[PDB]
């Protein structure tokens, strides 16, 4: 777990497209908002990103390509030529108030805000816009259903697909007591959804079996943070907390949960993990890249 | 940058975050900056306030809104409210009260309220309450107390309440200081104390965040600094000391301002020098150092 | 003429000046913060998370309680110091094609890794010995130097290897058979009456002689090391670093080992002041001195005030990174209400964030929610949500009233957050569209409270006895002249025909009433 | 050839979360696809990125059905199972004997394409996986010879 001091408080990180092993990362929070591609791993910073704006979406938009969406709820999106070491600003629109989430139906980049542009793929105009008030849950459950989760973690399934503007189905808790930060959605089958309580619960969901609360648990300590999946073993997965804090729930194992990671840090910034990161509800600056 | 104004600035005021600036001119206009997140400071809006010049501004606390309070040689004073969604600011109400041209205004402490108080030529403090807080066209005349005649500065207590009692200091001319404070339920200012060799006319003065403390801290740019103790103990229940004093500007001390903390103690005056003072552990106060202009 | 406002900025107002050189021109002045740099960044956020790890892992041993492992375990920590200074040392050369700035500051990093190696050695003495020799390297006749100075750290040449074997058996022995070992090389040097040899003979004359050539630390670390390895008396040897020094002759630097020399610890502080860096390391070595200062000292005690102020300085110096703020207050426990009031100042997840640990360790944090919940609200809908839901947590009366003119003017939200007596009204209402108790729900809300389209209301629980028969309101009708009459007063204060309606509607529930008692 | 193949490993984990006599068919028919392409076996160069790719996770694949296979002696009988099952596991013990006669003569003949350097890899990285990691198989075939079913037995002693 080679840690490496970015001194810059993370809240990006992707394996990017192209093993974990092109760490690409967006650093909020600075005087001029950072992100850094082909950062590390060995100074490699051949795109450390000089950048107004700050990072609310972000998708490696192809394995040359980079996508974001930036802090006024403006979208921001380059090309990353990592050949020449310099790119081409694709994306870059005004109003789409920031975004609370990402989400992807390729390659209509959706998201949900804490209103829905839909841009996609070289829609340069807002070509979809169900302009539903949300009082941070979003993905594709199938293409082009979604589901809003409002700050009450009140899932809704709407659409883009067909007309209208309500939703079509709704999951809820009992008590609405946690806000929207961290919701499941299975790889093993679309259709499979969980979340996590911020209480240090989980929040498991049926689609078909009926709407239940599945399972709860009681297990962190903090909000609700991001959970390190592995991409081709579904049920490999550890948990975490919003300290940074990170419990290895061996979910292919049967709770087997330990104090896992390199621990007691501050916050950790966003996941994604092949072959990496969990990132918390606060977003601090930490790493280790030993993924396997 | 400039500040854009054509005659003479009066005040200069910070927000609670600091990130915001207001300034008033003798021009007859308010401006307000923002301190972008790219550091420099662009003005927000600037708008004709009054008919006379604008002496003294002041920002109530963020809970209430996005309220600035403003006073004039015209008799006035003016609230005023901003709108996001802009003539940036309008005007929530007048007061008229005040029959001669105010020196001074200064919101309240939070815990308080909406509450305000203001100093004039009439010689006459007068304290502003907002009874409710949904109504910031609602304001009521709290109290009026007499004073002298001449020159005028007010500062409130910052200490929070339920810890401590309000209280205010006027200075007005010298060197002669004027203190006031609260009864239980008299609901009236009395006069509990006064600050002692005030030298020259009081420029400035200001009351020190207690944080910490028991004791409270009140430091006056006469053409001197100087710094009061004040402590209550238990009819009477109050006592100064006399800290500090000093003459090393050499010449009137125009503006003396505390730091969020109370830690630092800042002074200004004919010298062209800004200095920074720290309390020793002996609760002397040192000048830590020294900028020019 | 100098106008100076706290955020910070300085502006001046219209005068000769002051000067004006070159010229002064109501030039923007930015008056700010000791703090600086990118790269000052990793250097000071390094500090941090090096504090951070000292508090972690001493509370934690002390749980352990009681054991050498503490003895062990602080000189762990000065070995992370260290290996903290090698970093920084490594950082500086890195600067590449450029000025000069910060050398000064390794410089100062690397006298100050001098000093901890010290502090450590206190906390044997022949080991000191090498070790600072050993950091002294880090920071023909030469050829011979080289050969004693690494051995030291741990016919012409034949009287050599001779000379070598008798200072070799001075070093073996019994301190007595030493000094009689070195006056029988003293006595062959006098036989031999070539320049190697008799540095082999040593006994000891010649080190002075290098010393003088150069440096006295080294001289005395010569001393521990070939001569005899107890370091008591400091007078004679910092005479020679003192002599030989000058005769060698940074010099700031020399002062303040020889202040070190001279045990300090004050005068020490005062050349940290007098640098005046580290600032934040220095307050933490005074905080370690304090916890140290374990030997009965009456000074110490007062060092332990001299400590206490050194975290309060500390304080002072943290601006605005706020994992070094929240590091800060730990240190404190060993500032809370400034803190949280200080990012009220600055006004948004991490502020939760925040706010929710100063929960956890806060009415003017509250106080800043409230503020940015309100500034949201002018979003229309999510900051009224997020402002409400501040307040649940610890304003309301005005949700209420949104939410009361909204209902009028969504519902399922409004349900969800209701899950008050105007919502339980509400509730009501959509209970009767869903199609008695819901109805019943609705007037006790009504009876409790009034609201100003209130007629629709009246019209809608007029419409709901319609659908039931107003069979037992018989109260209702009394309580629609009550209501009538507060109407009346309203006017009074201050549609006929459709008030008469509302009557006429009222006496058909009379008359249900009255076909109920004749069944 | 590349959407089957990728489904295939992608459902037996499926298969296995999901109805077991449905997930074992799954397998068996990934088995008899496996088949086909050994039979099979611009267009050389697609041929050596073929043989790249049957040779590190698809190395495991099989460890994995053999670790089953192992599993499987013990319980079960569940003939239509054990068919498939049965098919799916002569499948791995056939590709691994046809594959390594093919394999030789292939992974040279890559290799000189390359004079491609990716899949000479293979050549080099795919050989060293091969010897294993021995045990899994070897239990498996101890598990054949405890049954005396036949077959099995032959795949697993050549």
């Amino acid at each position: 777990f080679a840690a490496k001091f970015v001194s810059h408080k993370i809240s990006r990180t992707r394996w990017r497209p192209v093993q974990p092993d092109v760490f690409a990362t967006g650093s909020w929070d600075n005087e001029e908002n950072k992100v850094c591609v082909w950062a590390t791993s060995d100074p490699k910073q051949l795109c450390d990103i000089k950048h107004p704006g700050d990072v609310m979406d972000m998708q490696f938009l192809d394995k040359e390509r980079i996508v974001t969406g930036s802090s006024t709820g403006t979208v921001t999106i380059f090309r990353h030529h990592e050949n020449n070491q310099t790119l081409s600003v694709n994306q870059r629109w005004e109003q789409a108030a920031p975004c609370t989430a990402i989400v992807c139906s390729s390659p209509e980049i959706v998201s949900v805000g804490e209103r829905i542009n839909c841009f996609r793929a070289e829609s340069r105009d807002v070509l979809r816009t169900i302009d539903d008030a949300d009082s941070h849950g979003v993905t594709f459950l199938r293409t082009t259903e979604i589901l809003t989760v409002n700050s009450v973690g009140q899932l809704k399934l709407w659409d883009l697909r067909k007309q209208g503007n309500d939703p079509t189905q709704i999951f809820s808790v009992t008590g609405e007591r946690v806000p929207l930060h961290c919701v499941d959605r299975h790889p093993n089958q679309q259709h499979v959804v969980a979340t996590g309580g911020q209480d240090g619960m989980l929040c498991i969901w049926d689609v078909r079996h009926g709407k239940m609360p599945m399972s709860l648990l009681n297990a962190h300590e903090a909000e609700m943070w991001e959970v390190h999946f592995h991409p081709s073993n579904p049920d490999h997965l550890f948990t975490c907390s919003e300290d940074g804090s990170l419990w290895h729930w061996d979910a292919s194992a049967q709770l087997e949960i330990t104090n896992l990671l390199p621990s007691s840090t501050l916050s950790v910034n966003s996941l994604d993990v092949l072959g990496l990161v969990c990132g918390t509800d606060a977003e601090a600056i930490y790493v280790t890249r030993r993924l396997f | 940058i400039a500040a854009d104004h054509k005659d003479l600035i009066h005040d200069v005021s910070f927000d609670f975050h600091g990130r915001r600036m207001a300034t008033c001119s003798s021009d007859q206009s308010v401006k307000v900056w923002d301190k972008s997140e790219n550091g420099n400071w662009h003005c927000t809006a600037s708008w004709k306030t009054h008919s006379g010049s604008v002496w003294r501004v002041t920002w109530a606390h963020p809970e209430f809104g996005q309220v600035l309070a403003s006073c004039s040689f015209d008799r006035t004073a003016a609230v005023w409210e901003e709108i996001v969604g802009e003539s940036h600011w309008v005007k929530r109400t007048t007061l008229v009260d005040s029959r001669t041209s105010v020196t001074d205004v200064k919101f309240a402490p939070k815990h308080m309220g909406l509450m305000l108080a203001t100093c004039s030529a009439d010689g006459v403090v007068r304290i502003y309450e907002a009874p409710d807080v949904m109504n910031l066209s609602q304001w009521s005349l709290q109290h009026e107390i007499s004073c002298k005649l001449s020159c005028s500065c007010i500062s409130w207590n910052p200490s929070s309440s339920r810890a401590h009692s309000p209280m205010i200091a006027v200075g007005s001319d010298d060197g002669k200081v004027q203190i006031y404070e609260y009864n239980e339920n008299t609901r009236k200012y009395a006069k509990a104390e006064t600050l002692m060799s005030v030298s020259d006319p009081v420029h400035d003065i200001a009351f020190a965040p207690n944080l910490g403390r028991s004791f409270h801290i009140l430091a006056v740019a006469t053409k001197d600094v100087r710094i009061f103790t004040m402590k209550p103990l238990r009819v009477t229940k109050f006592e100064i000391h006399t800290v500090a004093q000093f003459d090393n500007h050499n010449s009137q001390v125009w503006r003396v301002s505390w730091n969020i903390t109370g830690t630092v103690l800042a002074s200004s005056g004919d010298d062209g020098t800004v200095r920074l003072w720290k309390a020793n552990y002996m609760d002397n106060w040192k000048c830590i150092g020294v900028l020019k202009g | 003429h100098i106008g100076f406002s706290w955020g910070l900025y300085e502006t001046l107002y219209q005068k000769q000046g002051n000067s004006e050189t070159a010229a002064r021109c109501p030039f923007m002045y930015l008056v700010r913060s000791d703090i600086y740099s990118p790269v000052l960044r990793k250097l000071f956020n390094e500090s941090h998370s090096i504090f951070v790890g000292l508090q972690k892992s001493a509370e934690e041993a002390s749980g352990k309680s009681r054991k050498a492992q503490l003895v062990q375990v602080s000189r762990n920590y000065r070995s992370v110091l260290r290996a903290c200074m090698e970093e920084m040392h490594t950082l500086s050369e890195s600067t590449r094609e450029t000025a000069q700035k910060y050398i000064s500051q390794i410089s100062i990093l690397s006298a100050m890794e001098l000093s901890w190696n010290l502090c450590e050695i206190l906390f044997p003495a022949g080991p000191l010995l090498i070790l600072l020799l050993e950091w002294v390297r880090l920071h023909h006749e030469k050829f011979w130097d080289g050969v004693t100075g690494y051995v030291l750290q741990g016919v012409l040449d034949d009287l050599l290897k001779k000379m070598p074997m008798l200072h070799t058996g001075g070093t073996q022995t019994f301190e007595l058979k030493w000094q009689h070992w070195r006056e029988e090389c003293e006595r062959h040097l006098q036989n031999g009456t070539e320049a190697v040899c008799r540095v082999l003979l040593g006994d000891e004359e010649v080190l002075l002689e290098k010393r003088d050539l150069m440096t006295w630390y080294h001289f005395l670390v010569s001393r521990l090391l070939f001569k005899h390895p107890t370091v008591k008396p400091t007078e004679l040897h910092f005479y020679a670093q003192s002599s030989l020094d000058m005769f060698l002759a940074p010099e700031p630097l020399d002062n303040i080992l020889l202040a070190a020399f001279e045990f300090d610890i004050h005068q020490v502080i005062k050349e940290f002041s007098i640098v005046s860096s580290n600032w934040w390391f220095v307050a933490h070595l005074t905080d370690l001195l304090d916890h140290c200062q374990l030997f009965q000292a009456h000074n110490l005690y007062f060092g332990a005030n001299m400590r206490e102020f050194l975290l309060l300085d500390y304080a002072s110096g943290l601006f605005s990174h706020h994992s070094l703020w929240q590091l800060g207050v730990d240190y404190f426990d060993y500032g809370r209400e400034y803190l949280k009031l200080h990012m009220e100042r600055i006004p948004t997840e991490k502020k939760a964030l925040k706010a929710l640990r100063i929960c956890e360790q806060t009415e003017q944090v509250r106080s800043i929610c409230k503020t940015m919940a309100m500034q949201s609200l002018c979003r229309l809908g999510s900051a009224l949500s997020w402002s409400i839901r501040a307040k649940d947590a610890a304003l309301i009366s005005d949700r209420f009233l949104k939410e009361y003119c909204e209902r009028g003017n969504d519902l399922i939200d409004n349900l969800g957050s209701a899950m008050r007596l105007t919502f339980l009204g509400k509730y009501r209402e959509f209970h009767r569209m869903y199609s008695f108790s819901e109805a019943a729900s609705l007037l006790l809300s009504l009876m409790t409270a009034r609201i100003a389209p209130c007629s629709f209301w009246l019209t809608l629980l007029l419409d709901a006895l319609p659908l039931l028969e107003q069979k037992q309101v018989i109260f209702s009708a009394e309580q629609t002249y009550e209501l009538m009459r507060c109407l009346e007063d309203r006017m009074a204060a201050k549609i006929q025909k459709q008030d008469s309606s509302i009557d006429n509607t009222k006496v058909e529930m009379l008359r249900l009433a009255l076909a109920r008692n004749l069944a | 050839l590349q959407f089957l193949r990728d489904t295939v490993f992608l459902r037996y984990r499926t298969r296995a979360y999901r109805r077991a006599a449905e997930k074992w068919e799954v397998a068996e028919a990934v088995l008899d696809v496996f088949y086909k392409l050994l039979k099979d076996y611009a267009f050389k160069p697609p041929g050596f990125s073929l043989m790249h790719h049957l040779l590190s996770p698809m190395l495991e694949l099989c460890l994995s059905l053999m670790e089953e296979g192992v599993t499987q002696l013990d319980t079960y009988a569940p003939f239509p199972g054990k068919k498939h099952l049965e098919k799916a596991v002569a499948y791995c013990f056939m590709l691994l004997n046809l594959t390594l006669q093919k394999e030789n003569r292939f992974m040279d003949l890559l290799r000189e394409s390359h004079l491609v350097t990716p899949l000479e890899q293979l050549l080099q990285g795919i050989n060293p996986r091969s010897k294993k990691a021995d045990n899994v198989v070897n239990i498996a075939r101890y598990l054949c010879h405890g049954n005396s079913n036949a077959e099995l037995a032959f795949e697993s002693a050549k």
